[PDB]
């Protein structure tokens, strides 16, 4: 457990999930564009709390744990690719083969009977859309569809999109993406005003809590997730009041946005259509460390030949990237950013007061305890530990 | 109505909770703690959590969201976070039948 | 249980004392100047530990938790009041009344069974002398007069200071701002000379222990402190020696100050007449949290009409101020931060050597320690918790 | 202890070691060059966590404890040395002999009980080859002999030298030091060929594990070290391959370095000949705190007149000191840092995978768990604690 | 040279007694059962009285730190106590106390 | 094909016996109760000689780090062992032990 066992025997319904602060184990999960790791230049990045070297060869991607065995330094400190297949350590020279990590070699002892007989932590990995997945787990891994969101990976969805580093907990920034009354913080991005969208300001439930959302555990592709709906039963709010009088409106734009958003584990977020009503939006929330997450955001768009991806490249330049993936989305940053103090100390996880359509996130804090496929631990980061 | 059927005191067990939807309003949770029945409103006053989703431990029942718990009794808070208080709603059996009243009391009309 | 119980063990005489690392609640504790908050302007403050929201509305000051109910960020970071008498957090609009922290109104779904149900927690708050206090407590307060020194609220007596933040606990200050002893680093201040003052070195303690202080818990108005009359009884010091050798002298200025010195809870000192002999100076040394507090400096003078306030007001700004408030006691302010690293592990409360000038101290130790109203928790912080 | 005991417990071969993260205490270490401190001019250092004050009176070194025995400020925080052989607390003027560190006056109150009946701890001083060796610990000194390697002390030994801050625990400053694959991390080095030295990349051990090193247990001074055989009976490794292929090799230079390397207690490395044939580098790695060491560099040089003298201090300053005590040992440096995150959390101690060159540092580790004079704890920092 | 201080009954067993000396450092004398033991009062580490302090069998307890020492050999018992306290021999006889004058 | 370790009688139940090879890596032979079993001597984590380690039943823990493995099967028991250890065939004859010159 990663949190005080007080604190999680309170949380009945979802403890698996408040103990996931360092996130899912045995996922995939996106790190970067295929477009960022060239041939042979070995890129580092941490994931679940582990440091990691990514390397491409002969255009395929390969994955190792950057920590020698040895003395446990990164290797990437000073890098020395010494053949086309393998990776040096600078500081004893202990040399590790990408493709399936076997301490091949020891240049400061070719006669150690070490050689051969280590192997250093490789993690699968897979090119899909233009993105660079992350199978950070242990076994033969699962199909990547399973861990992404309905369409991402559909032949002619031309994917484009953008990544950076967030200071929040990587769960903080699912619960804000699946709120259906955070749309609130986004009345004034000017994606409302410059691109004529309807957008009410939250929504009045309607209907039983089951029909306030659509647990996905029946997939085929054995994607695991919940759908918003909201909207299905409620009363948009267009006109908010305070003492009886309208103090706030909403757009009343002619495009209608997002009339169905999903959360797929390990955390990714669906929002259709959007930003435009002919386009998707796919965001993950991918755990750096307890404190930091990869915000990863993608714009799916059908193309059927060159001349659509590329009129679609430029008008994401131009339009999508700066007026919605930037526009739109820069207040989701700093709104993750104010709960943490809140949540810090794990007690925000007792202390929070839901309201109504909160009843979507505990939704998908359910299913997220139920159906993750591994707790991270800071001992997978060290390395485990047991006596059996 | 005044007084709400819920159900024959036999079709309940010491220490079980039974929750009681209402047209047009808000559920209530009707609690028998021995032989004893205890209503308040179902709905956890620290969120939208349903007590009767709960635990009952005596007379104390702890909502299944983050482990408040209050008093079935008088409806008061007995565990952190909670701290409002629960509407609480008179119980009478007649013809072994176990009626819930449809609106709760009130510091009104009663002990000093 | 803010300290390390075998340590608490060890301090029979003040213990709660040294287990009010966040300071005292239930007292009344001045913040920041009157025309530091103006109409309809939120200003944001964080006091024993708990970040706080005061506005002016129609001239009335009040005071909301800094902490919205629903995910626990802080209404601050983007504030928006809609209405005069009313702020709506900035995440899902819930709504509260500045007034009595009642949440009324939820803009993103009017039909909410929170609204009405739910208060955010208010503390009192009230001017006087130009000076905002914050009755940082639960219930109904007691009288200001409590919490303040005596002649602090008299009629006629013309308050004007200085407030700012200093990186060392409340009691360090407490304790260098009561210290009989302290007066030590003094010796050079500007305003020695350029004010004429007779200053010593230090004291030689006469007569018993009892006759060192004054405990005074039989004052009407209910307020407790002590009175140091180390001076009574003992022989100041001007000439300083090592070896029977004089190395330092004293002051020998001909304006007699601080003939009388005390320290009252919360932790406010009282210098009269400081720092010439017809004016008094008052200072509080405020919790923020465990390594910071507010050093609230205050100078009254006698004034009987707007000629006079005028009068002190402009010898404040050029003389008293930059003189005095800052030529004097910036050196408290270094010395307090001097002790942070040996009671920073609370081990200092331990290992101190004491001599006899600090009986006063320890009077003011023990007299904190009966007299708080109440030990700030980390608790009252995050919210008290209590398991049936 | 220093370190959680289930860790401790997995370490039978040398827990000692594992908890001493402080360093040893009852050692002497060198803190600076004896040209550093002038007459009459006290400079500040912490040493094994402590901090201590360092002065020259009448040519003669003397430490007193930098921490007033009263309200544990920091002496150093404002000096006031009133008299040749005293240093006055800048607070409540307690005076201090820096001869013993007793209280010898207290010029707020020179009638208080305190007087004479307190003592600062002071620590032996004792200057050699113009270095300032400081004995931290408690009661009668052993000779400096005792923690200084063979010939360090020589009367024709020239000690010529540079000190500063390096940021990492002090053991893995001495490991890296003592580690005989570590030279890999040397083969670019501008020594190397700016010295025409002949450089393996590495060593295929020879002989059994005893032969590998030589430990030194008692000496006629008590000395207590060992000795790297490596290359008594291992093959050099010059060229270092790769599946067979070459990718790398050796220095194939004339000069002959290194003949023989030790390391000794407290924690310092003597290597013979280095960085020229008529030369010797003795280097000490001072715990300053738990991430931090001082690192300590000596070249040493047999010099029979001031001519010598002269000649050898020219080529150390235009030549050795650039191109070895840096050009070399800078890339030490940064190989010590980058085992920080590994063992900080003292799991590395647990999760390191060694191999046969490492019998030389597990011999060091062995040996500094049987032969330390006593291990640092937080609380001699502090203060010693005991309850009845 | 030795001092009167009072009559063994007006110590009830486990309690400790100041005594006040004209000119000197107060001393404390402690009843441990029915044996009778002095050392000076104040602790050696600060301004504490010791015999406002909690007695242990033969160990005194200062009241403001915690430290201790041994009342009848003066030694410290618990820290932050270091330097020894000064030890007086008591003589009880006819059933009264007396104090030497004089330390060690 | 098999070395004369020593007589059974030699070693007591729950102790450790180093093998030495000429010109080969060391091996361990254990004593659980009255069956024998070897391995490698030593630790697959690193360069320790189990030989020096603790047998509790029949699992053997590493005197370097805490790791441990089961004598029978090589199979690692505790962390941060992974990788399993060679096994060697053992066998009592005439009151004697004898150890298999390669791993089975
Ligand atoms: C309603 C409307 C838009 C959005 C939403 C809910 N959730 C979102 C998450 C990311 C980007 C856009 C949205
Ligand atoms: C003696 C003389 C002056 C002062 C004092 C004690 N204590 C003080 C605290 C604040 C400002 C001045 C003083
Ligand atoms: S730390 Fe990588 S080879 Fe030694
Ligand atoms: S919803 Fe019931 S304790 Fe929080
Ligand atoms: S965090 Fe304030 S309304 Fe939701
Ligand atoms: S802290 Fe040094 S004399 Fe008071
Ligand atoms: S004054 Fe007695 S233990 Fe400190
Ligand atoms: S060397 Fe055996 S457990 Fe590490
Ligand atoms: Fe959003
Ligand atoms: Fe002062
Ligand atoms: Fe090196």
């Amino acid at each position: 457990a990663n949190v005080d066992e007080a604190i999680l025997k309170r949380v009945k319904g979802w403890a698996p999930y408040v103990d996931a602060k360092l996130g899912f184990r045995n996922h995939w999960y996106p790190v970067m564009f295929s477009k960022e790791i060239n041939e042979g230049e070995p890129k580092t990045l941490k994931l679940l709390g582990e440091n990691l070297l990514v390397n491409r060869i002969d255009g395929k991607l390969y994955c190792l744990k950057d920590r020698c065995l040895h003395r446990g330094v990164q290797l990437s400190v000073k890098v020395e690719c010494k053949t086309k297949s393998t990776i040096t350590c600078w500081y004893h020279a202990w040399t590790y083969r990408w493709e399936d990590g076997v301490l091949c070699d020891i240049l400061t002892n070719p006669t150690s009977a070490q050689i051969g007989r280590q192997k250093l932590k490789t993690y699968p990995v897979q090119e899909a859309k233009g993105c660079v997945f992350i199978y950070l787990g242990d076994g033969d891994p699962p199909p990547l569809a399973r861990d992404t969101p309905p369409n991402f990976l559909d032949d002619d969805m031309e994917i484009l999109g953008k990544n950076q580093i967030i200071k929040s907990n990587w769960r903080l920034a699912v619960e804000n993406g699946f709120d259906p009354s955070h749309i609130y913080i986004h009345k004034d991005s000017i994606l409302v005003k410059d691109n004529d969208l309807a957008l009410p300001l939250g929504f009045a439930p309607g209907g039983d809590r089951k029909q306030q959302t659509r647990v996905v555990d029946d997939d085929v592709v054995g994607r695991k997730g919940v759908y918003d709906l909201i909207g299905e039963h409620g009363v948009p709010v267009f006109e908010g009041t305070i003492g009886g009088e309208v103090v706030r409106e909403g757009a009343y734009g002619e495009k209608i946005v997002a009339n169905d958003v999903s959360i797929w584990l390990p955390g990714v977020l669906k929002v259709n259509p959007f930003p435009n009503p002919d386009m998707m939006q796919f965001e993950w929330y991918v755990p750096i460390d307890e404190n930091t997450h990869y915000y990863f955001q993608t714009l799916g768009k059908p193309c059927a030949n060159d001349e659509e991806r590329k009129k679609y490249e430029q008008e994401f330049e131009s339009k999508w990237k700066p007026m919605a993936l930037e526009g739109f989305n820069n207040d989701d940053i700093w709104a993750r950013e104010a709960m943490v103090d809140f949540y810090a100390d794990d007690k925000g996880w007792v202390n929070e007061i839901l309201f109504e359509s909160d009843e979507a996130i505990v939704a998908w804090r359910k299913l997220a305890s139920e159906h993750n496929q591994g707790i991270q631990t800071q001992a997978h980061v060290s390395g485990l530990e047991h006596h059996h | 109505q005044i007084w709400l059927k819920v159900c024959a005191a036999s079709d309940m067990q010491p220490g079980t909770i039974r929750r009681v939807n209402r047209v047009g309003a808000a559920p209530l949770a009707v609690y028998r703690v021995g032989d004893q029945f205890y209503a308040t409103e179902d709905t956890c006053t620290h969120g939208i959590a349903s007590l009767s989703e709960g635990t009952l431990d005596g007379d104390v029942i702890e909502c299944p969201f983050h482990g408040g718990a209050f008093n079935v009794c008088t409806g008061m808070p007995a565990s952190s976070p909670c701290t409002v208080p629960l509407g609480v709603f008179e119980v009478e059996v007649k013809e072994g039948e176990v009626y819930v009243a449809g609106e709760k009391k009130l510091e009104h009309h009663h002990h000093h």
